[PDB]
């Protein structure tokens, strides 16, 4: 089964870098920026094969969504146990991955301040697509990628407690909970990537005098 | 005890900034400038272990280059404790 | 597979109970004597079935020779140990068993002594054709039992040690090794029992009379 990628272009409205809010999260847009900073391609793992420990029998087609994830589900009935997995990357399926980092243009930045980059992150057919030091349209959608550095900003940083209400306990002794932080950052994810001019407004003649009317 | 087979004359040419999905866990031929090199170091080829509680040397076990091998029995003393490697015994190959 | 059984009988010599000697271990024999306990009919394993405790796959048709032995063979790639396994008594194969004891014969009792007793053990047909207190001749093998009870008799008992020589070691630290006891009993396998008359030469009267020529 082949990964099937669908590109929509020409928006009404191209928003700045810096109307991104985060009412817009989730949801197709389409922004513009100067691309400074590109990686290389790297397989991202899609649909992971995993072997578990005490069954020793593979599971395949486990949809990744994001931050690695393991299923719960074993459905082989050897085991009893959910929780422990091995990855095996031969037989696992991959996408092409690719982050390039692009900055605000020199005409949509504000009276004082300083550009602001993004991190836009280019998958199958659209990588390499886009190249350091021209002016780019990205359309995708704004997605948010887990931040580790907002631990010492001000502000009541939002955390993620388990509920404990409906189980029930017994004070025979011989109490940890798993609590974790919830601090996030915009990112943007490209279907397509169309190069506007970097103005204001391939070598082979051949080639070229195709493209023209 | 080890031939390596040196394949010579593959038809297909990559580039390094055309490497994707589909060549994973496949023969490419990519052509290059060697840029900076590190030094020969010994890597496992051969392992043979010992056990710590009787203190015997186990047979050697073969060492593939995409994980590290363990084993938890020892066919002696019949123990899964710790099991020590002994690179006196151990057969290495070089590695850069 | 159908279980078979050879049967042999009517062998030129039938010895005694005490004409038994180490030089007829494992060879084809036949003896007499007067029966006083059986036991009722009990399942030995014959083809054991094991689950390997890392594989959880299933081998089958191992042969069990007296003593319980699980096999270190491992078929199945999937681990690397040989010694743990657990065996399956559903799935398994069984055969009839049954240990019936027999005394020496009044008139073969020599001048002194007191009659010496024999478990001899049947297996499949043979099964409950011995009656408590009736004279049967039995046709076998003389095998050979396990026997603890010898632990405190005179004389040098003899003992298996590992032999340890062409094995590597080395004085690292952090010395014990596996010696067993060979002290055994004479037993009895029987395969054809004849009942001779306990006397010095089945209600119906058709039945009895089908017997008579
Ligand atoms: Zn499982
Ligand atoms: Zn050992
Ligand atoms: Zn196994």
């Amino acid at each position: 089964e082949r990964v099937f990628q669908i590109s929509f272009f020409n928006l009404p409205t191209v928003h700045r870098i810096r109307d991104i809010r985060s009412e817009k999260i989730g949801s197709l847009l389409s922004i513009s920026g100067t691309v400074t900073r590109t990686s290389e391609v790297r397989p991202e793992l899609y649909k992971a094969s995993f072997t578990c420990d005490m069954c020793r029998a593979i599971v395949d087609n486990v949809e990744q969504s994001f931050k690695y994830t393991e299923p719960t589900f074993c459905p082989n009935p050897s085991c009893e146990n959910r929780a422990f997995w091995t990855l095996n990357v031969t037989r696992s399926r991959f996408l092409d991955w690719q982050k390039v980092r692009i900055q605000e243009n020199a005409n949509e930045i504000p009276t004082g301040s300083m550009p602001r980059t993004l991190d836009v992150i280019l998958r199958g057919d659209s990588v390499e697509r886009a190249k350091p030091g021209d002016r780019c349209k990205f359309t995708g959608v704004e997605i948010v990628v887990p931040d580790v550095t907002q631990l010492g900003l001000p502000g009541v940083k939002p955390s993620s407690t388990l509920d404990t209400r409906g189980i029930s306990k017994t004070t025979e002794g011989l109490r940890s909970l798993g609590v974790r932080d919830l601090t996030y950052k915009i990112s943007f994810l490209a279907c397509h990537v169309i190069s506007i001019g970097s103005n204001i407004g391939e070598r082979d003649q051949e080639v070229f005098l195709n493209s023209l009317s | 005890s080890e031939i390596h087979v040196r394949i010579s004359d593959f038809p297909t040419i990559y580039s390094l900034r055309e490497l994707r999905e589909s060549n994973l866990s496949s023969l490419v031929r990519v052509t290059g400038v060697v840029t900076r090199r590190t030094g020969v170091f010994p890597q496992l080829k051969y392992v043979k272990f010992n056990c710590l509680k009787c203190g015997s040397i186990l047979g050697p076990f073969f060492q593939d280059s995409n994980e590290e091998i363990r084993i938890s029995f020892c066919t002696n003393c019949k123990s899964k404790g710790p099991f020590r490697v002994n690179g006196e015994k151990t057969v290495y190959r070089n590695y850069q």
